[PDB]
């Protein structure tokens, strides 16, 4: 059966030549989504193709939205419990039964791809026999289900493996959910032909059908894997060539994932190889059973919550003041041409903003523009950009060594040294020089915005705009609200972050803000374990297997260890000045000892690792004797959980204290800002989604936290807001 | 009770992998040649009393498929009632066949059994049969599959065995294998392979390099370094062994077992069966044991298996006169020796697979018969035979001279 | 002594060859599913006491290569000390695993063992492993290789079993298999196969044709007539059986065993091991035997093996309450019945492979567990389980209800 009283989303049209045009046009939305309306509408359309097959000679699948077809229904997939595995299995089997029938009609079926075809969208086009894509800018084609903790369950795994073989389909298409430009898709083989405009798609599809029927009548509408002499590219698992390298596919995957508990890539590879061992229809059903295994799991719900719902609530303005309007930005003034300022000047000019990059010397200001040159040249050779885009935007960056040159600027972003006395004078020398209602942003990681704001006259326009290095690659912007920061200033900066294509979060002024404070608990746990006698190799493995992109001791070498020392000094000046006794973290002792030994990280030549000409080497051999590494061998999960729970608990405190206003900003801010493991869905989602030997959810998190506190210190006791 | 005794133990010479003397010889012919030799030694034995023929074989495909033990029963003219069963427990297959045969004798339901193995690696290479543990991604990913060679490098890394240490053991193996051949230790158990005309094909273990120098082993390249980096198996192994930062790749072709062809046969029976056939018992199977250890490092099975068979026999390490552990990789032997504090003078005294080769399915039966001869040659009492096994398994056997 | 007892015996349903429910299921998953079921039944049993896992498998290649028993030990989370060994004795492999496990228990060197088999013939077809007896001309020519089906037609020719006779037995098998399912005889031992989500894949033996008619079997074409004339195997068989002029080809797909997927598992241990683990013994292994008969006709092994195990146990045909012989071909069962004068009411009482299928490596363990249930269901005493084996081999086992 091709069915599971909704609206209809597919329009039928048969011309005099017998070619049917299925135009997908869901009325309940702006894009075509694989919802219940689609499953019923495609069911009727496929039934009618079979019934009227005596008067049908070809089919053209088209769309009426800006985009071809965009994935599945996330609002339904996220609610699938393990007891709903039968309903999930039946649903994707029904979807693929329709596509398989469309695929074996004995007639050519052409996909007319006008816009984006992502996930279920591309899977529909993969079920056709010929794909034509409009070479329009912004047209993405790919199978990004792995990024949501899912797999392409509508035949994406089965068909791409049939087209490309196990190795190419997994590495290039499936494992990372890569999105492809239309020219890229034509090169790899996802699309067969290109047209300049969307208006040429359907006529080219009808032209191709007429030519295919004349030239190749015997094989018209027959996929290559449905012919008797089909040979899978790269071979099947039983051929000697593939079977020689096949045992290295899970190991390389395990190496890429660093042992992190992300089950979707494992399932994709299992389904791809098990499917290549059997016939197409049996392979498709195997793919359905692995898909249900992912949807009913917790990790896919975490990623759907973060990378779909939380990210959409942020891009919609959940943290934007709900009353303000628009204010343009005519010129941007960047103070400091270091790693931060030069990158900030790049992404701002990349969006077309005029920049006056001010540094003390014109030679350093030119070197700040040179950071854009090395990026403009490396991006040119890769052919990503070329035609005057780099050159014109590089011309928008105007270096300057004079404070007077920052005239007419209505948006200041200071990215100089984190010293309040310095920033007070730098802003004081500039506020009278720039526009009256100009935004006065300050890129800071620790210093509170309320204190910095007392150095300007119009404090209502002073705000914290924390970027992350490298500025061109990092997507998060942490906007810090000062006590005097107006809501209009927040809206103007919120709109700027979306203009430079970055994701914003809004944070109220507090020590360490959200990102710096929470990531502090991460490195402090690792440094505590090293002082406790835990092997440094185990600490780094625990960090990588937790899902972090960089192990903590390596991260502690990048963050200058001398910089970490004076951050603790700033905190000890907050409690000792208030009278209360400071309870120091035992990680501070480990920092001072490495400072005392002259190994303050990578910047000063050597830290927890050894370094040789900008190339990090192995761990310092003297580390084991210095801290007696090996005298403490706790379970690896305890090490992983101590790091994860420390950031999770600290995130809850930030939610209690009003540092963050929403769990969406917590989850996305933790993932995009401090590298929190994506499989968790965020530092706040990790609590509601924790799964361990205690159970699943907030209750299991609390018991495991109380268990960690009983064996490693009272800092792991959960707050009252979780109880 | 029904004790099980070894009445005969023989083997072929081991032929090397490249331009080997045995490459032209079907694996079936290797087994039949040994059956013919057993007929030469006891031409009046009633072969109807032989109830089974048990052959280990790690790659039972092609020439070695279709229950090669039954093919050997029929091709050699053995009685049609004499059985024939193939088994695979990786490197311990040849010893598992001996253990199974001895256990069938103790049960009272079999009286006289042939056990042994055959592996023609020049014709049917390792991994020819496939397998889920390696080729099935879900199984491979879950069990953290790491090829044996990298597990062997991991053992040397964990235990502190340097490149010179493992190369030192490899030299010792070449020396003792050369001394055993020169002294005629093997003359009565290595049955030369001949063709259908009686012409000699191979009479010695042609993988041996008796002129190996410590300096010549030092020039060899680590074999498993191109497999570990390009396959990511190092990172898989270290995720399990997270306290080890780096894997030291000490193993090469000169300190690992050689890839060779060969077969072995052992005759096992009860005391009544041997007396009835005029056979003299050479040794008694004291006890057997199966155990295992972590399947990621793969090669630490011999120590639990040896301790289990020693507890079962009510014996200690000091009660054993000769320890024979297969030389799959040098670090496995050094590890086993450090685990149980084996006196170096008791360990692989006539050399091992590093010098003479390791024909997977046959090796266990080869090194068992090697121990029957050496116990008799030295007039010693007890020997312990064990092998490391892929997947982290372990098999050990204690024999007592009679 | 150390008697061996059966504590559990379970199996999967058998999935058919064409559009079968189990074609999407890896052979490894079939075994692990049964291991999981054994954990459901005794969740507090110490699995460290399990010393080995012995699995028969006739085509140990591809999905079934690389010692699938060790893969099952590791993939199921069983203790790393629990062994794992594959064996092949053709159709008797599943019963040879049970026999070997029982003999390891009697030896005293193993206390608790898993035995069984697995064969996914829809994924790894018969003959996928090759073999010298068929593919090596010298061996093939000397032993007069004749495929089993022609040996089965030869048995009917020699004994006078007509096309109607063998088709009559085939109908009886379909009826008794349908009555056994309808009466719930199999409900507690056939473990339904489910996917990784808990969803049902197969819960019944889908090869059965309960509506088979005598007239419908009469329309079937002799399967082995195109193989005998075009291959000349008829003339080979009649050179050995020179007093038979013509071979009557009576066997078809309707009176031969079906090609199916399936696995079986049996738990065997000593009385002390079962008492220590809180297990109740269901039956006792009385005796085992290996024998054989002429390898040209291939399928007359059950009669010598059955007579040998009966002499070993000190019993006669009249002392056995249930005879279970695998239904590879109808004429093999009729021959075995005429040889030993078996009362028809005792022979394959719940149906056999003709109706439910014959998954080579697993069948022996399936029909053994079938007999443990039926002895208990009827409150009978002794059962005898035997199978015909390619190459003319024979294996028989006597169990006694406890």
């Amino acid at each position: 059966s091709h069915h599971h009283m909704p609206d209809n989303t597919i329009q039928w049209d048969k011309d005099a030549d017998g070619i049917v045009t299925l135009t997908m046009d869901d009325p309940s939305g702006s894009t075509n989504v694989m919802n219940e309306a689609y499953i019923e509408s495609m069911g009727k359309a496929v039934d009618r193709l079979v019934a009227e097959k005596d008067s049908i000679t070809g089919v053209v699948v088209a769309s009426a939205k800006k985009t071809f077809f965009a994935g599945g229904d996330v609002k339904t997939m996220i609610q699938a419990r393990p007891e709903d595995a039968g309903d999930v299995f039946n649903t994707v089997e029904t979807i693929k039964r329709q596509l398989r029938t469309l695929e074996t009609l004995g007639k050519p079926v052409v996909a007319a791809i006008n816009g984006a075809a992502l996930g279920g969208g591309l899977e529909i086009a993969l079920a056709c026999h010929h794909r034509i894509a409009a070479d329009v800018k912004g047209s993405q084609l790919g199978l990004p289900e792995v990024t949501l903790g899912l797999l392409p369950g509508g035949g994406g795994v089965t068909r791409t493996v049939r087209m490309f073989g196990i190795q190419n389909a997994f590495v290039s298409v499936l494992a990372q959910g890569t999105r492809f430009k239309p020219a890229k898709a034509k090169e790899i083989g996802l699309v067969d032909e290109l047209v300049a405009t969307v208006e040429e798609l359907v006529p080219a599809a009808k032209a191709w059908i007429k030519e295919e029927l004349k030239a190749n009548p015997d094989g018209a509408g027959v996929q290559p894997w449905d012919k008797k002499g089909y040979k899978m590219p790269g071979g099947t698992p039983s051929s000697p060539g593939l079977a020689a390298i096949l045992p290295s596919f899970p190991s390389n995957l395990r190496k890429q994932l660093k042992g992190a508990p992300m089950p979707a890539p494992r399932a994709i590879l299992a389904a791809a190889v098990e499917g290549a061992q059997v016939d197409f229809d049996t392979a498709s059903r195997i793919e359905s059973r692995y898909f249900a295994s992912l949807v009913t799991g917790q990790v896919a719900k975490n990623m759907m919550q973060a990378f779909f719902f939380d990210l959409q609530a942020i891009n919609a303005g959940g943290s934007r003041p709900e009353g303000i309007g628009k204010t343009p930005i005519k010129r941007i003034g960047v103070l400091g041409a270091g790693m931060m300022g030069a990158g900030i000047a790049y992404v701002s000019a990349k969006a077309g903003y005029e920049v006056v990059l001010k540094d003390v010397s014109l030679e350093a200001a030119a070197k700040g523009k040179g950071y854009s040159e090395k990026l403009e040249a490396k991006a040119l050779e890769r052919g990503r950009t070329t035609q005057e885009r780099s050159d014109a935007l590089l011309a928008r960056i105007t270096p300057t060594a004079d404070a007077a040159d920052f005239k007419g600027v209505d948006f200041v972003i200071e990215a100089v040294f984190e010293n309040q006395e310095l920033k007070h004078k730098v802003f004081g020398e500039i506020e009278d020089i720039v526009e009256p209602n100009a935004i006065l942003g300050s890129n800071t990681s620790t210093l509170p915005i309320t204190g910095l704001a007392t150095g300007v006259k119009r404090q209502e326009d002073f705000i914290g705009i924390h970027f992350f290095s490298p500025v061109d690659k990092m997507p998060l912007v942490e906007i810090i609200k000062g006590e005097k920061t107006s809501d209009e200033a927040l809206a103007r900066v919120f709109d700027y972050t979306l203009a430079i294509g970055k994701t914003p979060i809004v944070v109220n002024d507090s020590r360490g803000f959200f990102t710096s404070r929470v990531i502090g608990t991460f490195v402090n746990e690792a440094l505590a374990m090293l002082g406790e006698g835990v092997e440094p190799a185990s600490i780094e493995q625990a960090g990588s297997q937790a899902g972090y992109p960089a192990p903590p001791l390596q991260l502690s070498d990048e963050l200058n260890l001398e910089l970490m020392h004076k951050i603790a000094v700033a905190t000890r000046k907050g409690v000792e000045d208030a009278g209360g006794t400071y309870q120091p973290h035992p990680a501070e002792a480990v920092v001072e000892k490495m400072i005392e030994l002259g190994r303050s990280g990578r910047l000063k030549g050597a830290g927890f690792y050894e370094y040789a000409d900008g190339k990090r080497s192995g761990l310092w051999p003297g580390l084991r004797e210095t801290f007696k590494s090996g005298s403490s061998q706790p379970p690896l999960q305890d090490m992983i959980d101590r790091m994860l729970f420390a950031e999770a608990l600290e995130t809850q405190k930030c939610l209690d204290e009003g540092v963050l206003t929403s769990t969406a900003d917590a989850n996305i801010g933790s993932i995009m800002g401090i590298g929190f493991p994506p499989w968790t869905g965020g530092s706040a989602q990790f609590i509601v989604g924790y799964s361990g030997p205690a159970g699943t959810g907030k209750a299991a998190f609390v018991a495991r936290a109380r268990e960690l506190a009983a064996a490693y210190g009272d800092r792991f006791l959960p707050p009252e807001s979780l109880l | 009770s029904e004790e099980a005794f070894i009445y005969e133990a023989i083997r072929t010479p081991r032929g090397k992998q490249k331009n080997g003397s045995l490459h032209e010889v079907k694996p079936l012919s290797l087994v039949v040649g040994l059956i013919d030799e057993l007929r030469k030694r006891h031409p009046d034995l009633d072969e109807n009393l032989i109830s089974d023929v048990i052959l280990g074989c790690v790659s039972p495909v092609g020439d070695q498929g279709g229950d090669i033990a039954r093919a050997a029963v029929l091709a050699s003219g053995m009685p049609v009632t004499s059985g024939g069963v193939q088994l695979n427990r990786f490197a311990a297959s040849g010893l598992e066949a001996v253990n199974t045969a001895a256990q069938k004798v103790r049960s009272g339901w079999d009286d006289l059994v042939l056990a042994g193995g055959v592996e023609s690696m020049s014709r049917v290479p390792m991994g020819s049969d496939g397998g889920a543990m390696g080729l099935d991604p879900a199984t491979n990913y879950d069990v953290m599959f790491v090829p044996q060679s990298i597990g062997a490098d991991l053992i040397a890394t964990i235990e502190g065995f340097s490149r010179e240490d493992v190369d030192a053991y490899a030299l010792r193996s070449q020396q003792k294998a050369a001394e055993a051949w020169s002294g005629g230790y093997f003359a009565k158990s290595v049955v030369p392979v001949r063709d259908q005309n009686g012409l000699l094909i191979l009479d010695h273990d042609e993988h041996m390099r008796p002129d190996t120098t410590k300096e010549g082993l030092a020039k060899l390249k680590p074999a498993f370094e191109g497999l570990a980096a390009l396959g990511g198996f190092d990172d898989v192994a270290l995720q399990k062994y997270h306290w080890v930062e780096k894997i030291n790749h000490v193993h090469t072709g000169g300190n690992s077992s050689g890839i060779v062809d060969g077969a072995a046969l052992v005759m096992i029976g009860s005391a009544a069966a041997g007396k009835l056939q005029g056979l003299t018992p050479r040794a008694r199977i004291v006890a057997t044991a199966t155990s295992g250890a972590d399947p990621v490092i793969m090669l630490t099975g011999p120590t639990p298996a040896t301790r289990k068979v020693l507890d079962r026999a009510g014996l200690t390490v000091d009660d054993i006169d000769l320890f024979e552990l297969n030389e799959a990789f040098a670090s496995v032997v050094l590890k086993f020796q450090k685990d149980l504090n084996i006196p170096d003078e008791k360990l692989n005294v006539n050399g091992g697979a590093i010098a003479m080769g390791h024909p997977l399915g046959a090796t266990g039966a080869m090194i068992l018969g090697t121990m029957v001869d050496e116990l008799e040659r030295r007039n010693a009492r007890r020997a312990l035979i064990t092998l490391c096994i892929g997947g982290g398994m372990g098999v050990a056997t204690i024999i007592e001279r009679v």
